[PDB]
């Protein structure tokens, strides 16, 4: 005859979600600079990530529904305002703006103005008239010469993140406490929904960069074997959907101009960072990308496509479709500043079954109230000089189209612009459980009277 | 051996009880954005004195194993003693008997050290 | 209670190009899916589109893709849409509405429109 | 019988103690004014582990009832066992013994488990 | 004879086996700058019950005392019994001891409870 | 009726019905709210 | 009364130059300076 009978410390879980914590190692926490970008009181990395893995255990893993992102997502946002409010705010710089188109020699058809504006100084009384140069996403015109204003004065207060903040992706390990663990999906082809085969637990994830980027993944994790293919539900146009390379892509970010930056005293305390006159040759910004392991991958990729749509079908690639700015083109920090790329030529493709470069145009932008939150705009300060950054294309993000005609062809495009999806790609293989460490089964065993 | 944390979840119950003493050793684990890392820490020790609390509300108390004078019923996942500790792993057996636990619960920390504790009492008087 | 109210009734010439717009109230702008449908006297309901109001994403259908603009102004909260290569098959009465269920986290869905 | 939390209060204390494994199981429960219910909670730890800890340096550690070899004082509310637990409720009953509670409670701590747990090593060195 | 908390630290540890119930009884001690005291408080439960965890884990769980079935390596102090107790403060004890604490450890929580604790069922299902 | 002390005129004394009392407030102006912007992200809500 | 127990047969090596007692202390004078000023009275206005 069978009794009840507990153990403590058994290997029971259930799954459950509670606050996370961030690792940013200790290596990038040395950039200081007064708080670059995250890293403040982060906790450093576990020097051996112990990965310990568990056998006989089916566990059923949803990249879409982990709620590790939505913690990413809205810390990445406070840590954002916990910079601006000790910087510099601009709210006193809606102005109205006396702005020439810059000076060049003709062949146009501008978007830097010489605006010469009258402003305060670190002395209420005494006041200010100075001149700075502005990119054209920034500013609009109001109806002689001309006149212009900002564009964030009607809509948010603008503050301005100050010089010492950076924006610098810094890898961040996010970890669970006690009585609770995080579980890592190795398995290789992993479409991260359904149950994972492979299954190990760390109190950490790997090194993520909190990238601050729309339309493209940079810095971040490799898949395995064929590219792999990940959506919620495929079914649903709108949904977007994610992909992982094994190869990574190399990139070459500029500003090939050679920036100044004036510093005003709008004090006491206060004080804004403007830009100066470009040094030298006026050019524009741009990244590179090698047009032959670009065609190779679409070729690898057309084939992954083919094993869950049709054995021989049509694949085209098309631009974007529109939206805000932030989405329509690629959003991202270059090392203080803001580009936006237009993405275009990658796109103009049509594959069916069976030696130079790319170049993309881009475009600065320093206001910026990404997150879309209004009421509280920001500043990016320009950087002085040429800025040139390197990426490594680790994701993507896209959307369909739609009915068209029946079995015909299917159209892509760029995608996303919800931050969300952005913690997705290196959190697919991750979610919480909790221990229950009590349990009931029946034995001969009784206690004494 | 040692197959540390959660090693035998996915291995038979009678597999899963020789590493108590490390579930339950790592179980407690010994301004802006700092709050993140704060409040995580403290649901452990809810967590394992609530244990604690169940552990010693009923006859145990004492770490890692235990037993109890309430029967088994039946009607709880009637089935062998090696149908249930060689043939499940404590994921599958949990799962089964999460129905009658707090109904098990009910009578170990009641029938049992509300009951039998009071019987050292009368006894222990003379 | 929410709102949709739509610009007043046009009448142009062939081969120009017409503005529409929708102005919503009552609810989170930023958040909410807006469908837009032509009906064509007497016909059935013909679907133009949606837009999406966080960061502004839209998708078309097919055969109105490329004649059809859709935007809106999350400041003014104002959806607009556009039509342009004015033809005689294109006189019609243009609704927008909003999809059931909506947020400003999680989303879903396809098939609501209750707002019309 | 289940009179819930704290049912048998004014009851006397000898009814009173078939409720333990109630008020102890009870006892531990399992931006601006959310700061409101977050300090509230974590009193109950420190009151439940203070008990733990008297409980422990007691001659008790057991949950719900327990005894001493420190004998009762006269002087400590004089009365018949009758005059105590079937006369006298736990509310009108810790109301005499308050005064003496903790010169009880140092003989508990200090007198037996500083002085009868010695006993054991060097009974148990051999 | 009460000489407070910490009295015998170093007076030899046979001395300071008397005081164990002082210093385990205060162990527990049963806007902005007011941050400042209240985050003090929090790391001695966290100590308290590490150590309540460890005892527990191992064949002790009670207060103030215990021993255990892992042998003491010669490797560790060799030393006579009163080379260590009599002729040997805690202060000067534990420094050559932290060596193999977590050695020995391990045995306790492992060798022992994991053990031990284990050949209970095996003898109490009968 | 109750009251902490009724000897002292200057403590309140508080009272509790055992039927409720209906009661209709309005204000029959029919306003306007003119929200003028003193912004960024100000803006204040004026009468009409 | 604050309670001062001694102990006996201890040595203890003292150093009062690397005692992290004093870096609270210079830190904690400053923030509540700071938590006085912050709801007094801004001069930022004066500077004229
Ligand atoms: C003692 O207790 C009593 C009773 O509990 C208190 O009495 C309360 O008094 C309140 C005012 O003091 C009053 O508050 C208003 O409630 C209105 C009703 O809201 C409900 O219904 C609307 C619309 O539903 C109606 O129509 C549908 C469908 O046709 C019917 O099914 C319903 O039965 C209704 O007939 C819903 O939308 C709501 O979700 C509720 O279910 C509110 O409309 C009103 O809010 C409006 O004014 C607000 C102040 O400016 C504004 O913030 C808000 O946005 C509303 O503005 C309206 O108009 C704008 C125009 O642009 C529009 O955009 C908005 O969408 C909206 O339509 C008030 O909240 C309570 O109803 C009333 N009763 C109760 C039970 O609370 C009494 O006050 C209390 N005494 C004290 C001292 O506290
Ligand atoms: C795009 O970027 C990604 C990521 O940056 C590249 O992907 C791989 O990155 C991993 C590391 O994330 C490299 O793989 C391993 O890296 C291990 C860690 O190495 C660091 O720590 C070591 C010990 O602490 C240290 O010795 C080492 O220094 C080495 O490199 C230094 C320069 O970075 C150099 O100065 C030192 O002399 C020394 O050589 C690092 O600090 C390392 O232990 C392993 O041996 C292994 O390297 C991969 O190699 C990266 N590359 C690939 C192909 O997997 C990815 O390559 C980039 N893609 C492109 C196209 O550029
Ligand atoms: C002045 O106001 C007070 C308080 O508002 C009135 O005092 C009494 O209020 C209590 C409730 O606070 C009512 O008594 C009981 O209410 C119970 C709760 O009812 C709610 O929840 C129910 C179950 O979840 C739900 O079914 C119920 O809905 C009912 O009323 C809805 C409208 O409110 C209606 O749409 C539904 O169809 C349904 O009829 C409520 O949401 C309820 O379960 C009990 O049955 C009981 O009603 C009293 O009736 C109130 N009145 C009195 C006289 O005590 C007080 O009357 C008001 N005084 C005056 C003068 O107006
Ligand atoms: C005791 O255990 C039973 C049976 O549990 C069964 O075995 C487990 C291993 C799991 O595989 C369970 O999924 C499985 O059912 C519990 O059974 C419960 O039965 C009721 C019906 O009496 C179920 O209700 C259903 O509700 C759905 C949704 O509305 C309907 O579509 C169904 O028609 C049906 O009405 C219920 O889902 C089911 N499970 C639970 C968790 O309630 C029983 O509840 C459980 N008792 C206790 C106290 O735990
Ligand atoms: C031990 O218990 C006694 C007696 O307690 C008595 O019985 C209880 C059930 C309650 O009903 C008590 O109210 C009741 O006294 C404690 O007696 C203490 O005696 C002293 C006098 O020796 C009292 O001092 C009084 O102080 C008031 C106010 O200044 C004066 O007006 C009085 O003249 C008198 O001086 C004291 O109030 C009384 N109670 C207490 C709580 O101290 C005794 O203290 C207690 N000892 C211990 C260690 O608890
Ligand atoms: C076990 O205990 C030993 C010996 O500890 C000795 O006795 C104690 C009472 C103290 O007085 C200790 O200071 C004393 O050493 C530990 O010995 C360790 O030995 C290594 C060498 O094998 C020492 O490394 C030194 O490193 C310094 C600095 O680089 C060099 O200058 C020296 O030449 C030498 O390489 C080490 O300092 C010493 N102590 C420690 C704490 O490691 C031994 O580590 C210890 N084992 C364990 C597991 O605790
Ligand atoms: C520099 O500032 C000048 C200020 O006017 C901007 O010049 C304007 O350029 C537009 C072209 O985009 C001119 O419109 C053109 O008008 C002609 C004649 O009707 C028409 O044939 C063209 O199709 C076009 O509509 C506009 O007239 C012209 N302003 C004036 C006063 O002539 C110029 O664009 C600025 N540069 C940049 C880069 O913004
Ligand atoms: C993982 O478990 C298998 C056996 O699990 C069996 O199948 C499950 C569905 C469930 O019904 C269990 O109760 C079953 O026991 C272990 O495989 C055994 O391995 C040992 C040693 O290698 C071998 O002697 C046995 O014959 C194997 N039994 C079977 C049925 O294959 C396996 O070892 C477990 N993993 C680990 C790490 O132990
Ligand atoms: C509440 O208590 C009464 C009895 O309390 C008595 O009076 C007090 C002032 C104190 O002196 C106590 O020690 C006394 O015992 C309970 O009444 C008893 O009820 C039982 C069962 O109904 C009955 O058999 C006894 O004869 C009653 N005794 C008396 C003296 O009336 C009463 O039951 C208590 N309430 C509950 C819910 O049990
Ligand atoms: C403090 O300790 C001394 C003795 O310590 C000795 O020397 C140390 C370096 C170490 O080797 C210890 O193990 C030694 O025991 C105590 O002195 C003793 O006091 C008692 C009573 O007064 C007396 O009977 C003994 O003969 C003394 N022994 C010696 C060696 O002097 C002293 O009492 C301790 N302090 C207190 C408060 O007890
Ligand atoms: C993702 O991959 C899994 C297989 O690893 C797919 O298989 C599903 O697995 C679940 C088990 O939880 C079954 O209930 C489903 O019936 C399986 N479906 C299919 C089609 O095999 C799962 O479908 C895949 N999901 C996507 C969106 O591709
Ligand atoms: C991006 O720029 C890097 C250098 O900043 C280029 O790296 C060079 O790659 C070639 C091979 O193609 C090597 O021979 C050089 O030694 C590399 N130089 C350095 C400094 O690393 C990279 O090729 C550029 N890629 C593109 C697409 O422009
Ligand atoms: C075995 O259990 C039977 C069912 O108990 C009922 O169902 C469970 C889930 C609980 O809800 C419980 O409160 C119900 O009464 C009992 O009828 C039967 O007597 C039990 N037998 C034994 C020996 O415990
Ligand atoms: C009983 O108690 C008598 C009184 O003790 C004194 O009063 C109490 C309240 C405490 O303050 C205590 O420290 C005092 O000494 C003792 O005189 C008597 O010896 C005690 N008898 C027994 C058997 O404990
Ligand atoms: C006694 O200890 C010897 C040394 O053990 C080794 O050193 C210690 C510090 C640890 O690092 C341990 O893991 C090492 O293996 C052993 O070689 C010897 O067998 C031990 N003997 C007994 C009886 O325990």
């Amino acid at each position: 005859n069978l009794w009840v009978t507990v153990y403590y410390g058994v290997p029971v879980w259930k799954d459950a979600e509670t606050t996370l914590f961030c690792a940013s190692d200790a290596k990038a926490y040395e950039t200081e600079k007064h708080n670059v970008w995250a890293t403040h009181a982060c906790v450093p990395t576990d020097p051996n990530p112990q990965e310990i893995h568990l056998e006989n255990v089916t566990e059923e893993f949803n990249m879409w529904k982990n709620n590790m992102v939505e913690q990413m997502h809205t810390d990445i946002i406070s840590l954002w305002d916990q910079s601006l409010k000790p910087c510099v705010k601009l709210t006193p710089l809606c102005v109205t703006l006396q702005c020439t188109n810059v000076t060049n020699n003709i062949t146009d058809d501008g978007e830097l103005k010489n605006c010469s504006f009258n402003m305060t100084t670190e002395l209420r009384d005494k006041k200010q008239k100075v001149y700075s140069l502005f990119y054209r996403l920034d500013v609009v015109q109001i109806n002689s010469n001309k006149e212009y204003r900002l564009i964030n004065c009607n809509t948010s207060a603008i503050t301005q993140a100050c010089p010492k903040v950076s924006f610098e992706p810094i890898p961040i390990h996010y970890c669970a406490p006690a009585g609770f663990a995080i579980l890592k999906c190795k398995d290789k082809k992993f479409n991260g929904t359904g149950p994972c085969p492979s299954v190990s637990t760390v109190q950490c994830t790997h090194g993520i960069k909190p990238v601050v980027s729309t339309q493209l993944l940079l810095n971040g994790s490799l898949a395995e074997e064929e590219v792999m293919i990940r959506s919620e539900n495929i079914t649903n146009n709108a949904k977007n959907i994610l992909v992982q390379f094994n190869t990574p892509v190399q990139i070459n970010c500029t500003r090939p101009n050679n920036n100044t930056r004036k510093s005003i005293r709008i004090g006491p305390g206060q004080a804004f960072y403007a830009t100066g006159d470009i040094i030298g040759d006026i050019r524009q910004a741009h990244c590179n990308v090698s047009k032959a392991t670009w065609n190779e991958t679409l070729g690898k990729v057309v084939k992954q496509l083919r094993k869950h749509f049709g054995n021989n079908t049509i694949i085209r690639f098309a631009n974007s479709s529109g939206g805000d700015l932030e989405v329509t083109t690629h959003s991202f920090n270059c090392g203080g500043e803001f580009f936006y790329c237009n993405t275009s030529g990658l796109f103009n493709s049509t594959w069916i079954s069976n030696n130079d470069s790319i170049t993309l145009p881009c475009r600065i932008k320093q206001i910026i109230n990404m997150w879309q939150r209004i009421g509280q705009a920001m500043y990016a300060p320009p950087i002085q000089g040429v800025i040139r950054c390197v990426s490594n294309i680790t994701g993507l993000i896209l959307t369909r189209d739609g009915g068209s005609t029946n079995s015909t062809t299917e159209t892509f495009r760029p995608g996303g612009g919800d931050m969300r999806d952005n913690w997705r790609s290196e959190l697919y293989k991750y979610k919480v459980v909790k221990i229950e460490p009590l349990g009931v089964a029946p034995t001969r065993c009784k206690r004494r009277v | 051996v040692f197959l540390g944390f959660l090693g035998a979840a996915g291995s038979t119950m009678g597999a899963a009880s020789m590493t108590l003493t490390v579930q339950a050793r790592n179980l407690l684990s010994g301004t802006v954005w700092g709050i993140k890392q704060l409040q995580a820490r403290v649901l452990a020790v809810e967590r394992y004195l609530r244990d604690q609390q169940l552990l010693g509300i009923w006859g145990c108390s004492g770490k890692l194993i235990c037993c109890t004078n309430v029967p088994w019923n039946s009607s709880w996942s009637n089935r062998n003693l090696s149908e249930i500790w060689d043939n499940m792993t404590w994921l599958q057996w949990d799962k089964e008997i999460s129905n009658y636990t707090q109904i098990i619960y009910g009578l170990l920390e009641e029938s049992q050290n509300q009951q039998e504790k009071n019987e050292q009492d009368l006894l222990a008087l003379d | 209670e929410v709102q949709l109210v739509e610009s007043g009734a046009q009448v142009k010439k062939p081969g120009a190009s017409v503005t529409v717009s929708c102005t919503a109230s009552g609810y989170k702008f930023t958040g909410y899916h807006m469908h837009w449908v032509r009906q064509a006297p007497g016909r059935g309901l013909e679907w133009m589109g949606w837009i999406n109001p966080f960061r502004g994403a839209v998708k078309y259908p097919q055969n109105f893709r490329g004649r059809v603009s859709m935007t809106r102004d999350t400041s003014m909260e104002i959806f607009y849409m556009e039509l342009s290569r004015l033809t005689s098959d294109d006189t019609a009465v243009y609704y927008c509405a909003r999809e059931m269920f909506d947020s400003s986290a999680d989303w879903s869905p396809w098939r609501g429109m209750v707002a019309w």
